[PDB]
């Protein structure tokens, strides 16, 4: 144990699900499968339910398990984890043939989970991946945690994960994801998109998506210099636009700092909280929109550091001309930055870093999978002395 | 092949059920769930390449 | 060890702590209050409240759950609580798992109404299957090693000195002050109040400060002076003086910044007014002719141990309690606190070594109660505490 | 007797429960250990990671500017 063709990574999310069997050894790949999260869901007279990829002869229901980043249907969940399972069973089954002795003999899984899974949802999870997918070893990896290991390991910070109905906002203490400071605003993407709506009556909804999408679309905190530029439609249609495009995400910005600031004020030891600070990672799609991430930090700073007042500072200064010392506060943060990327994994560097999350769990993978200790995954024998139950025994 | 038979065939024993518990000293008077282990007695293929991206 | 996981609920007077038997952390710490929002609608969670509080909304109005004797006083409310704590945080039915809450320590009256509303709540209401109620000071202490200790809690309500011996709570030495966290917030607020132009009904403003700028307040600029600050205060004098006068630095000149957000202003003490704050749990004489020095902490700790020598050999349960000091509680953490509830304890009790305890993890002792339940919950064996089952009901029903 | 029994019960109930609180007292800190330096190490990894990235590019580059195309 084990080999490093049959590790399998699977992340899924409200829209789709990232998947990955097999860690490339040299550099880590930024994951090529995205599978749509949903499912078919035909209802067989006497109650019973079936799962198909299609909508077999238009008589299945169309199920999406997850939403908001939250299991809706855990039965619909494992099912579309088996199918994903499956097919790739079948893929190496095929273009090798002797895979069985190889390749997916003994095939460790990695699933990255989502903070408002139940534990009830994990252990059916678990049982599932031990007893119908006849898995044999299985690691729950917070999404979190994924991001604070990909971030170069990083004790003490802050995990700001933009969706598209919704943000996620996470401190990690002590290598530990704080639970009871943990939590979501029903606020994401959409919201640029609906902001704009509002700012270009005129344009419909394919085209607001598209202007989000491109090159002149950016955060203000060389195009800047236009009054008007230049965009092309999913359709190729040309569209010009003004001051516009540099719109529409001041709300969601708002709105993430907030609560940000709610969260890091009830951190208890402020020697941690000033470390957390220090390391905020933003993280998600909505992330990749040019001059987002460095808006939303400059915007923690105007709302939350610990600084004179600008007016005290001045009349300091103008009393002094007649050298000011600088005025020290008992709270922090004093300082607010964002955690540093690592520059050193080339692929992941030419992709950006939205989905950095999955490079997490390849580095988690490949540590906890290609060395001897079995202490952060269920094992059969775990599972076999204390079943799902096993789970919490190697919690992080 | 067979899903069935693949998940079979890969990756070579007991299972559990969420239910109804009753400790003892005999029972004490209450139930509650927890996951025990049974006794003795107790679809499709999508392809990848389509979501391989490109 | 078992096959089971328990849910383990706290009801403080001021937090409300929740989660699983299964691991080290609760799942969420939310406040023993809640919002009426007004058709009447119920608002609980720490965010939720704290959103709908900056709304500033008429009719909005923050109501409590636990009285300050610690016991819940509000049934109907609190059984929406732990809907939603069920509901949305635990998320799973209430009928499912073991339940383990906790009680003060009480003298003993109010006890047996207490358990007949729980096993209204817990059975009539909400199926629970069956659940145990520990003693907060007991629990914490047992979670500590210890089974015979005098357990200090300083807490939002005032100050809770028990003593236990031997696994069992003396009550009538059990003693509960008025003075604590909420008090301090008070005169934080009375006291800051023409800095920041501001000088029930209007419950929620005074909620949100409570929750805001207040608590950091307390927690970055408040401290307890190790001895009797008119006494230290004198005595800073009297040496400032001979360093003056023999020439030709008094240490609580130094002072403090706090930067106040809702008005960008920066708010400036000396350390003497940092250390004035909790000096009033200590000697509330001060605030009004109408507080005796008996009802200060000092006092206070020594009369629960002296009625502790009253069983039902004083001068060695004097020696038992005082060689395990347990100081516990959110608001034991400020600064200075332990040592000055420490010099307060060995002036009252000089031929006695004392020993004290306290979890030094910051978090831990803010939820230290719910961590003692925790404990309890993993004990290995059921008859290690009384498990009320929905029989006990039944039986108590009769006549 | 009735009395030898509930004292010795007594007395085993304490010595059991202060034996399960150290216990899961010393659990914790276990956690806690093997988390921080589960984490400690993670940041070695990195460093190996950085170190070899930084080999390979330097080797690609050396070649790169000395020769075409």
């Amino acid at each position: 144990p084990f080999r490093q063709d049959s590790i399998l990574i699977i992340y899924p999310r409200s829209q789709t699900t990232l998947v990955q069997f097999g860690l490339n050894e040299e550099t880590f790949t930024v994951p090529e499968l995205e599978i749509p999260t949903q499912i078919y869901r035909t209802t067989r007279q006497d109650g019973s339910y079936t799962y198909h990829s299609t909508n077999k002869d238009n008589k299945a229901e169309l199920i999406k398990p997850i939403q908001n980043g939250e299991i809706i249907d855990i039965s619909a969940f494992t099912q579309f984890l088996r199918l994903i399972f499956v097919s790739i069973l079948s893929d190496r089954a095929n273009k090798n043939q002797d895979a069985f002795e190889a390749e997916l003999s003994n095939i460790p899984l990695l699933l990255i989970t989502h903070h408002s899974w139940s534990q009830s949802d994990l252990e059916i999870i678990t049982q599932y991946v031990f007893e119908s997918l006849e898995i044999n070893n299985l690691i729950q990896l917070p999404a979190s945690l994924a991001a604070t290991y990909s971030m170069i390991s990083l004790q003490n910070c802050c995990i700001i994960d933009v969706g598209t109905h919704h943000t996620d906002i996470i401190p990690i203490v002590d290598y530990a994801q704080l639970d009871h400071l943990v939590s979501s605003i029903p606020m994401g993407g959409q919201s640029i998109n609906d902001s704009l709506k509002k700012l270009l009556p005129q344009w419909d909804d394919d085209q607001i998506e598209s202007l989000k999408k491109s090159p002149i679309f950016e955060v203000l905190s060389k195009n800047s210099d236009l009054e008007f530029n230049t965009f092309w439609d999913e359709k190729g249609n040309e569209i010009k636009v003004g001051k516009q495009r540099f719109q529409g995400c001041n709300n969601l910005i708002k709105n993430i700092s907030n609560r940000v600031g709610l969260t890091l004020d009830n951190i208890d030891d402020i020697n941690k909280a000033k470390a957390v600070w220090e390391n905020i990672i933003i993280v998600g799609g909505t992330t990749s929109i040019s001059g987002f991430k460095e808006a939303l930090l400059g915007q923690l700073l105007k709302d939350h550091l610990i600084i004179e007042p600008e007016e005290e500072k001045s009349k300091r200064e103008e009393e002094a001309k007649s050298f000011v010392p600088t005025i020290e506060y008992v709270q922090c943060p004093t300082v607010i930055k964002l955690a540093k990327y690592p520059d050193y994994f080339p692929e992941w560097k030419k992709s950006g870093y939205s989905e950095i999350i999955f490079l997490g769990a390849q580095i988690v993978s490949k540590q906890i999978f290609t060395h001897p200790k079995d202490t952060f995954y269920i094992t059969r024998e775990k599972y076999n002395m204390k079943g799902p139950a096993a789970l919490w025994d190697v919690q992080f | 092949m067979d899903p069935q038979t693949l998940i079979t065939k890969a990756n070579k024993k007991e299972s559990w059920r969420y239910d109804w518990y009753q400790p003892s000293k005999e029972k004490y008077p209450f139930r509650y769930k927890t996951w025990l282990r049974n006794q003795e007695d107790e679809e499709d293929i999508l392809d990848l390449k389509e979501f391989d991206r490109r | 060890t078992l096959n089971r996981k328990c849910v383990v609920i706290h009801n403080g007077s001021h937090r409300t702590v929740a989660g699983f038997s299964n691991v080290e952390l609760p799942q969420c710490i939310i406040p023993s209050s809640y919002i009426k929002r007004t058709e009447a609608e119920f608002i609980f969670g720490t965010y939720n409240m704290i959103d709908a509080a900056a709304e500033k909304r008429n009719g909005d109005e923050v109501y409590t759950l636990v009285d300050s004797q610690g016991l819940p006083y509000n049934w109907d409310a609190l059984e929406m609580q732990w809907r939603y704590l069920y509901d949305t945080q635990l998320k799973v039915s209430p009928e499912e798992l073991p339940l383990v809450i906790t009680m003060p320590a009480t003298n003993g009256k109010p006890d047996m109404a207490i358990l007949e509303r729980y096993y209204e709540l817990a059975f009539d209401k909400l199926n629970v299957p069956v659940f145990q109620i520990v003693i907060e000071p007991l629990a914490i202490a047992l979670s500590m090693g210890k089974s015979s200790a005098f357990v200090i809690d300083i807490g939002a309500s005032g100050c809770n000195v028990t003593p236990i011996i031997d696994g069992i709570v003396v009550k009538n030495a059990v003693v509960r002050s008025k003075f604590g966290g909420d008090f301090l917030d008070f005169q934080v607020h009375e006291r800051l109040a023409p800095l920041i132009k501001e000088e029930q009904k209007r419950s929620t403003d005074v909620w949100y400060e409570a929750s805001t700028w207040i608590q950091q307040f307390k927690s970055t600029m408040l401290q307890v002076s190790e001895k009797d600050l008119f006494e230290l205060e004198r005595y800073y004098k009297e040496q400032a003086d001979i360093y003056a006068k023999q020439q030709e630095n008094n240490p609580l000149v130094q002072k403090k910044n706090f930067l106040f957000k809702p008005l960008n202003k920066t708010l400036t003490l000396d350390l003497k007014e940092c250390y004035q704050f909790a000096e009033y749990l200590f000697k509330p004489q001060l605030i009004s002719d109408k507080f005796s020095p008996e009802d200060g902490l000092g006092p206070l700790m020594a009369k629960s141990v002296k009625k502790a020598g009253a069983s039902i050999s004083p001068e060695q349960v004097y020696s038992l309690l005082l060689t395990n000091v347990i100081i516990t509680g959110s608001t034991s953490l400020i600064e200075g606190m332990e040592q000055r509830i420490i010099k307060e304890l060995s002036i009252r009790f000089p031929q006695y070594k004392l020993t004290t305890f306290a979890n030094q993890v910051m978090m831990d002792r803010k939820i230290q109660g719910w961590l003692g339940a925790l404990t309890m919950a993993n004990l290995p064996s059921w008859s290690l505490g009384k498990w009320y089952s929905k029989e006990d009901y039944e039986t108590l029903k009769r006549d | 007797l009735k009395l030898e029994r509930k004292k010795t019960e007594a007395v085993a109930r304490l010595k059991s429960m202060n034996k399960s609180a150290i216990n899961q007292y010393n659990r914790r800190q276990d956690k806690k250990n093997k988390r921080l330096k589960f984490g400690h190490r993670l940041i070695a990894t990195h460093t190996n990671l950085e170190r070899d990235e930084q080999k390979r590019a330097e080797k690609k580059a050396k070649e790169r500017l000395q020769a075409l195309k």
